[PDB]
């Protein structure tokens, strides 16, 4: 893939343009990439305790931590 | 009328129109009456559409008969006009017909086009 | 029980009206064609249309704007745009304690949030970042009107109470500058029974406005404020807290415990749940 | 200005618009009242320029350059009759107004229950009477949709759906602003209006194998079609007809 | 409003190139034909 204009040739553009207009949000991440969510967490917020245990405690999982674990 | 396999389905239509179009772009499709009568008689062609709004719809009319000896597939769209700027040649051609080679996925295309016109039928 | 109610005018007359009502319950009932319902002994069936979003009690419904869209904001701390012409609800979720009043501006163009923690916040429509903020001491309050949930005997009964001090302190190195412990707001930090202030506000003396937040003991404004079972959770609270002598340094404690309510299985010999 | 002949024109080339961009211009518009010519260019900038042949040290003098960050720009547009707004829009999924009028900058981002629907709002066109704005719904799927959006509040109001096979080329606000037409890809010209918010009438661009763009304009036009005169429809194939 | 006619060129020398010019139709009627063909009416 091949962009028309990279960020970085945007970047030099926007410094040499007059008023810049921030899009981003004053104090989240300016590559916007966010803290994203794992799994467990998405149930655990929602309210579905089961699954959420569930999925902490498989112990075959690569994932598997038990600091994870106590932290649930 | 006389046009009873017609195709009136839009999403048919619209397959047809692109297969057409692509297969002009394969130089492997006639355009016009005449030719598609020629192509049908040296038997090369495999798949012919026409056009049912035709003032005198009799100059097509002579079609069917020779493919249905012949044994291959016609069905009819609704609009001329539609399928010569299909074929991308500005004025509205009322029959294109377009034929087989060896080893194309046009030609897969193709098969199952008639495939859905004898659905059609 | 009608918790509250918002009325909405239909047009150099007044045609008709459609007026909705919000109740403790949880539930937000709409009415709609009021006028010629009631003008005609005998008159039609009436039904309210069933809005139903919060477990607790919607603090206040208003009709919107356009009267296309139903907003409403709860204890939940969640601010709902009802859609009302599809089925679907679309919505303003994490504020810092429950949405308490709410206005809609002149045109539809903006709205006053006064948030049950003694603060006001104006918002744009549909650009959700607050224009304005003003926020009071924040603190623990004998409130003149007694509630909006304590009308239906909850699980955990509010009581406008007061049980400790309110801890802070003032600043060396900044004397405009106090520290104050505080909770999610007012009414959900007093509720549960116990005091829940897990929260810092730094406030001024000299032009009585906020300043500054933040969190003191595990916080998660991110979640649910009630358990299932239908109680308001308790969140830890900072017994003492004092300043350093410089400015420099500030030592925070918190206590916590589970509830006697949930206990109820470790009781062994005469373990009981205080005990527990 | 005298009223023009039908088969020659007087055309006079002017002064270039100075500052050129760094990529191919995606979106055109003049300033509703004064000669003030916004140019908008997918390296993410906006020039407005105060349209002046006659100007010095440099004509047609750049008023100010204002860059939009991480996005491109690939449509810009005024809005109101009183040319109240500018509002702009690249591929990412938030847009922008500007409000001229105290210069702030909102960062419009939400749509109301249709925001998974919408993963891009590229494409949109605001109404001449200036109350609203109509994005169109990157969801193809055998019918395009298109949403209207208050700019009252920014708000969901409306979402007319059309059949076709890919969704919809282009759309106009009609003149009056009561309703939109909506030319879809293989050539449906639907007609829908707002003030039923129904859709009034459907028909065929003349077998026209895929509709790309359509525009709209004239005087005196039906007035229950909200009184715009020409239309125009232009193909994938390059034919363009006049209706 | 009106405004100036567009004909095909070719219309008009089809017009008199049809026939001869003795023994064409007389000047009223050609004129009759050639002014529908230039009339700006619908």
């Amino acid at each position: 893939k091949r962009a028309a204009v990279s960020n970085k040739n945007m970047d030099l553009l926007g410094e040499s343009a007059d008023v810049i207009i921030p899009t981003a949000d004053p104090g989240t991440h300016p590559r916007g990439r966010r803290p994203k969510l794992k799994p467990w967490q998405k149930a655990f917020r929602q309210g579905r305790y089961a699954a959420a245990v569930d999925d902490v405690l498989n112990t075959t999982a690569p994932s598997y931590d038990p600091v994870i674990a106590l932290t649930l | 009328s006389a046009a009873w396999p017609k195709a009136e389905d839009p999403a048919l239509v619209q397959e047809l129109l692109d297969c057409v179009q692509q297969a002009s772009h394969y130089r492997q499709l006639k355009k016009g009456a005449n030719e598609t009568t020629k192509s049908v008689n040296r038997g090369t062609s495999e798949l012919v559409i026409l056009a049912a709004d035709t003032q005198p719809l009799s100059i097509v009319l002579h079609i069917p008969l020779i493919c249905e000896e012949k044994n291959v597939p016609y069905v009819y769209v609704p609009s001329k006009v539609a399928l010569g700027r299909a074929c991308g040649v500005s004025r509205a051609v009322i029959a294109v017909s377009l034929t087989s080679n060896e080893a194309s996925d046009l030609n897969s295309k193709i098969r199952a086009l008639r495939d859905k016109v004898e659905r059609l039928a | 029980i009608i918790s509250t109610f918002d009325i909405r005018p239909i047009i150099a007359e007044l045609q008709d009206i459609d007026v909705a009502v919000g109740g403790a319950r949880g539930a937000i009932y709409v009415y709609s064609n009021l006028l010629a319902h009631l003008h005609t002994l005998r008159v039609g069936t009436i039904q309210p249309r069933k809005y139903h979003w919060h477990r607790r009690a919607v603090h206040s419904v208003k009709w919107s704007g356009d009267g296309n869209y139903l907003i409403s904001g709860g204890y939940e701390t969640v601010l709902v745009l009802w859609q009302l012409d599809t089925g679907r609800v679309d919505f303003l979720p994490h504020l810092s304690a429950a949405i308490e009043n709410i206005v809609v501006s002149p045109k539809g163009s903006a709205y006053a949030l006064h948030l049950d923690d003694n603060s006001a916040m104006v918002l744009s429509t549909a650009e959700m970042k607050p224009s304005m903020y003003v926020s009071g001491i924040q603190s623990l309050v004998l409130g003149d009107r007694p509630s909006k949930d304590a009308l239906v005997r909850r699980v955990w009964r509010p009581i406008d109470e007061i049980a400790s001090p309110l801890v802070a302190t003032i600043s060396p190195q900044n004397p405009s500058h106090m520290f104050l412990c505080v909770g999610n707001g007012q009414q959900a930090t007093v509720g549960g029974g116990a005091t829940s202030t897990p929260l810092v506000q730094v406030f001024d003396i000299s032009s009585f406005q906020g300043v500054a937040k933040q969190a003191i003991a595990r916080t998660n404004p991110t979640d649910v404020n009630i358990t299932s079972e239908g109680v308001p959770i308790i969140e830890p609270t900072a017994t003492k807290l004092a300043f350093s002598h410089d400015g420099k340094w500030l030592a925070s404690i918190d206590e916590w415990q589970p509830p006697e309510r949930d206990t109820e299985a470790y009781l062994t010999g005469s373990k009981t749940q205080s005990d527990a | 200005r005298r009223k023009l002949r039908p088969e020659t024109i007087d055309i006079q080339r002017t002064r270039d618009i100075p500052d050129t961009h760094k990529a191919a211009i995606s979106s055109l518009a003049f300033h509703p009242r004064y000669p003030i010519l916004l140019s908008s260019s997918t390296s993410s900038i906006m020039y407005l320029h105060k349209l002046d042949a006659s100007a010095y040290p440099t004509p047609n003098p750049l008023l100010t350059s204002v860059h939009v960050k991480r996005t491109d720009l690939r449509r810009a547009a005024f809005v109101g009759p009183d040319g109240g707004e500018i509002i702009f829009a690249g591929r990412r999924r938030y847009f922008h107004c500007w409000n001229l009028s105290s210069g702030l900058v909102k960062k419009v981002s939400k749509i109301q229950g249709h925001q998974k629907e919408q993963r891009t709002m590229e494409r949109f066109r605001v109404s001449p009477c200036g109350r609203y704005m109509a994005l169109v719904a990157s969801d193809k799927k055998g019918g395009g949709m298109l949403n209207i959006i208050n700019v009252g509040t920014m708000q969901w109001i409306a979402q007319a759906r059309i059949d076709g096979r890919h969704g919809v080329a282009d759309f106009a606000w009609w003149s009056d602003g009561n309703g939109l037409t909506i030319a879809g890809r293989d050539g449906q010209v639907t007609e829908w209006s707002m003030i039923t918010r129904r859709t009034v009438g459907i028909w065929r661009d003349e077998g026209s194998i895929g509709g790309t763009v359509m525009a709209l304009g004239g005087r005196n036009g039906p007035a229950e079609l909200g009184g715009d005169r020409w239309v125009a429809i232009g193909s994938n194939s390059g034919i363009l007809n006049v209706y | 409003d009106t405004h100036a006619v567009v004909v095909a060129p070719q219309r008009l020398a089809e017009i008199f190139n049809a026939a001869p010019a003795f023994a064409m139709p007389p000047i009223e009627d050609v004129f009759y034909q050639v002014a529908s063909l230039f009339s700006t009416k619908p």
